[PDB]
């Protein structure tokens, strides 16, 4: 289920900025709903959606800029405004929003595995990340190169964790052509393969050996490749053989 | 706080505060009470407020159009930019002000609207409009010779209604049935009409009779007018001679009877093209034909 | 360069206001034209199709491919052969075909395109830019504001009617898709259709795919399916200055019997189909074709018979003359349903001075 706000409490303020994706369009102006701000209804009026005809501008398309400025904490009532948001300020809404949706997409995978309301894990995660820390991109980023956020609170789910780590971190294929006319192979192999796997190499045919490199960045995969085909030249020059490696 | 119980309290008034302006201005009176500063929560009241009065509507068309216009110029006010506070004054300000400019632009047609009645003319008038029958007073008062024609309109009675009030003025008249217009237009130099409405097309939204006259009219290309004041357009486009929005019957067929109860039903409002029509009366200027789209175009901006 | 001049058929005394001639089965032309231009060319000079509104969108994409396989010369900047070119793709375009006005208003801004964008950015960087430009403007003016069309005209059909419809346009085809599926009214489509080509036939056949009641008939047997109809809906191609309605082949004579027999006509439109351009009547200019098509006996498109006949040339005057775009008259047609929502036909320019 989706919902849940992004923030702390539910109805926003003064001057904080926000983007919307668009659900109707005109007389008024838009009932819509938010992607930075809960995914609540948040209407702005024709006015303040055109400054610079309009029909072509957007309509219940793709995202906007706007910015708040009247809320009802009583019932449910929120006034935006495109127009007012400054060109600078643009970009920086921008950034606050992929931000916004990277978190979104975070907090998703917590409440697919376990079976468990997705408000609760937002709960739980927003207190020390994005009061505390300042915001749960960042906290994220902090702890993937050294774990020093995630260490504060305590989880009721590890395997999630392992989960969100792997996904946050793929294998590349290997085909090795062993063509050997020498008088010792079979320790040379198991040489090869000693300094090879120790990532996961199997035995298919008699010439041919699949090997499959695991790349924690994608491009980590090349390089332990090229030493691993250094290897196996090193290996086979001394024995009296062959090794033709693709 | 109401805004039908509003409009039905106006029951002996009247004549003064036209219809759309009595509801235009208890739209206004809604408005200032909880707060204009808040648009979330003030315009889907006010929405909510006009579907409920939608709601409640049995054959009245002008109410509708009347809530855009004030829609419209609520919008508009604060397009500026402006401060939250002299704009909204401006806007609670403008509800007593439009009703102050019917009676401006009353002032402004009945000396217009004179012209089009020449030298010894026999009019024949078609329905009852404020505009219409200021334009024969005002003419009267102008000291100039017309005669008049009273057409037998049947809806709450109007031509009974019609012919009483030109008796309070001093204009001869007779009584004409709508059955038998077809036989009077040659001793008739003007036919004039009262609109409920004007499309968007450049038609008209009249009573239970006016197409016929339209059409008459045509035939015997004597002229054909329609004089009302600035505020019944709708964005509504009658696409067919028979099709309108209704609350009542589109035209039933009872079974047989015996104590004779259920008889009467029939259209009680009717369409005219763009065509029937030679010329137009209203504040804005003399104009006629395309001139009525050009005016919502200007209007929604779309 | 090309083929010109020498025509088949006679000079005509009667009608000869337009060209009747052209390259379909190719032989000698420049090798620098792109393949694209030169398969839409030959799609075009014996299209059963199309109709005004496709054409265009076929047009914007083929321009799409020639800007995506654009390269920019180290010596020649951007905007030098780009144009020449352009003009020669239009060139090629009208030996085939008469342009439509949708058409000639993409010409425009595309040739706007090129004077806004300055030669002095990265070339790979430009072209990105402009093909999403382009597909934004294709969204808005055709896709999103068809479906702005299609919403319009779902408020103004009645629930539970009959519809008779004309020719193969891409607007009243998705129309009566949308009313037959989404909606789910109790419709009867009648479709009518001419000689030269079978454009209804085609209309009636996604109709009856769709699973749609429908009757098909001929102009010749109008005064017997009138006495029913309820709304006419006409395939628009443009609407001028005037407001009169420059339409394909049997569109006036339906418009003409729908007015006297009461119910109204009906007009689907695009904000792109609108010209500045003027006429009053069918003879002022003329998209004409070739006898060619008109020679066979119909039943389907080809079929080689040795009938009756055959001979345009030799025959001492025997002028077998076809128009395909006609004009309805002014004051008949009703509704008009475009970009700006809608609007009668007698307030034509109050888009093209909206623009």
């Amino acid at each position: 289920t989706s919902h849940c706000r992004f923030y702390e409490n539910k109805y926003p303020e003064i001057d904080d900025i926000v983007m919307v994706n668009v659900q109707q369009i005109a007389e008024m102006g838009a009932y819509v709903k938010l992607l930075e701000y809960d995914n609540i209804e948040g209407m702005i009026l024709l006015s303040e959606l055109s400054r610079r005809s309009i029909q072509k501008l957007i309509r219940v398309g793709k995202n906007d800029v706007a910015v708040v400025l009247r809320v009802d904490k009583e019932k449910g009532y929120i006034d935006l405004s495109k127009r007012r948001v400054s060109s600078e300020d643009i970009i920086k809404c921008e950034e606050k929003y992929q931000k916004s949706k990277t978190v979104h997409s975070i907090l998703r995978y917590c409440a697919e595995k376990f079976q468990i309301p997705l408000e609760e894990l937002y709960k739980t995660i927003a207190w020390p990340l994005s009061r505390k820390f300042g915001h749960a991109y960042e906290a994220f980023k902090l702890s993937i190169i050294d774990e020093t956020v995630w260490e504060g609170i305590e989880p009721p789910s590890k395997d999630v964790l392992d989960e969100l780590k792997n996904y946050i971190s793929v294998k590349i294929r290997a085909d090795v052509e062993v063509s050997c006319f020498s008088y010792e192979g079979i320790d040379a192999i198991k040489d090869a393969l000693k300094s090879a796997e120790d990532v996961k190499v199997k035995l298919v045919a008699a010439p041919l050996y699949v090997l499959t490199t695991q790349a924690l960045d994608k491009q980590k995969g090349i390089e332990q490749l090229e030493s691993a085909i250094e290897k196996i030249t090193e290996v086979i020059t001394k024995y009296g053989g062959v090794c033709n490696i693709t | 706080f109401n805004i039908t119980e509003t409009y039905l309290r106006f029951l002996e008034e009247d004549t003064e505060m036209t219809m759309p302006i009595a509801a235009i201005e208890a739209l206004v009176t809604l408005l200032r009470i909880k707060t204009p500063e808040t648009a979330a929560e003030m315009i889907n009241t006010i929405k909510s407020s006009t579907e409920e009065l939608i709601k409640s509507i049995p054959n009245s068309v002008s109410l509708r159009a009347g809530c855009d216009i004030f829609m419209r110029f609520v919008l508009r006010n604060l397009h500026l930019y402006g401060d939250w506070e002299n704009c909204k004054q401006h806007l609670i300000e403008n509800g007593q002000l439009f009703v102050s400019r019917a009676k401006k632009s009353r002032n402004k047609i009945a000396e217009i609207g004179v012209d089009f009645i020449a030298d010894d003319d026999i009019i024949l008038v078609h329905g009852y409009s404020r505009a219409v029958f200021s334009l024969l007073n005002h003419a009267a008062n102008k000291f100039i010779r017309f005669r008049c024609v009273v057409t037998e309109s049947r809806p709450s009675k109007q031509g009974n209604q019609l012919y009483t009030l030109l008796e309070q003025k001093g204009i001869p008249v007779t009584l004409i049935v709508d059955s038998a217009v077809g036989a009077v237009i040659d001793k008739v130099d003007k036919v004039f009409v009262g609109a409920e409405g004007v499309a968007e097309s450049g038609g008209i939204i009249n009573l239970v009779g006016t197409y016929s006259v339209g059409v008459l009219a045509h035939n015997a290309r004597k002229p054909f007018y329609v004089v009302t004041e600035s505020h019944k357009f709708v964005r509504m486009f009658p696409l067919s001679s028979d099709d309108l929005p209704m609350a009542g019957p589109p035209l039933d067929f009872t079974r047989r009877t015996d104590d004779l109860e259920d008889a009467l039903r029939g259209p009680t409002i009717d369409y005219t093209a763009q065509e029937y029509i030679t010329a137009l009366i209203t504040d804005l200027g003399v104009l006629t034909p395309s001139a009525v789209s050009e005016e919502l175009i200007k209007m929604w901006y779309d | 360069p090309g083929i010109s001049s020498v025509i088949p058929t006679v000079l005509e005394q009667s009608f000869d206001n337009s060209s009747l001639i052209s390259v379909k089965e190719l032989l000698l032309n420049k090798d620098l034209i792109h393949p694209s231009i030169l398969l839409l060319t030959s799609h075009l000079a014996h299209y059963k199709i199309v109709g005004s509104i496709p054409r265009c969108i076929a047009m914007l994409e083929v321009f799409q491919i020639v800007i995506k396989d654009y390269q920019t010369p180290k010596g020649t900047t951007l905007s030098r052969n780009l144009t020449s070119y352009l003009s020669h793709q239009i060139d090629l375009l009208k030996k085939a075909r008469p342009l439509s006005v949708t058409m000639g208003n993409a010409i425009r801004w595309l040739k706007q395109e090129i004077s806004l964008i300055d030669p002095s950015t990265p070339d790979k960087a430009a072209k990105k830019d402009l093909c999403e430009k382009i597909g934004q403007f294709a969204k808005e003016k055709i896709e999103l504001a068809d479906q702005l069309i299609i919403d319009n005209a779902s408020t103004q059909i009645e629930e539970s009617t009959t519809i008779v419809t004309y020719g193969s346009s891409k607007v009243l085809t998705e129309l009566l898709l949308h009313n037959a599926i989404s909606l789910k009214k109790n419709i009867k489509v009648i479709v009518v259709d001419s000689r030269p080509l079978f454009e209804g036939r085609k209309m009636a056949e996604t109709l009856r795919n769709a699973g749609v009641n429908v009757m098909y008939a001929l102009i010749t047997s109008l005064d017997t399916i009138f006495n029913d109809v309820d709304y006419v809906f006409l395939g628009a191609h443009s609407i001028l200055s005037n407001g009169f309605l420059y339409s394909r082949a049997g569109t006036a004579m339906l418009a003409m019997s729908a007015k006297r027999r009461n119910i109204p006509v009906l007009v689907c439109c695009e904000s792109l189909k609108f010209s500045q351009r003027v006429q009053l009547d069918s003879v002022t200019f003329n998209e004409l074709a070739d006898p060619n098509d008109l020679v066979n006996i119909d039943y389907e498109n080809p079929v080689e018979r040795r009938g009756n006949k055959g001979a345009l040339l030799n025959q001492f005057i025997k002028e077998r003359k076809f128009e395909k775009k006609k004009l309805a008259m002014e004051n008949k047609p009703k509704g008009n349903k475009i970009g700006g929502k809608k609007g009668s036909e007698g307030e034509s320019k109050d888009a093209s001075n909206e623009e």
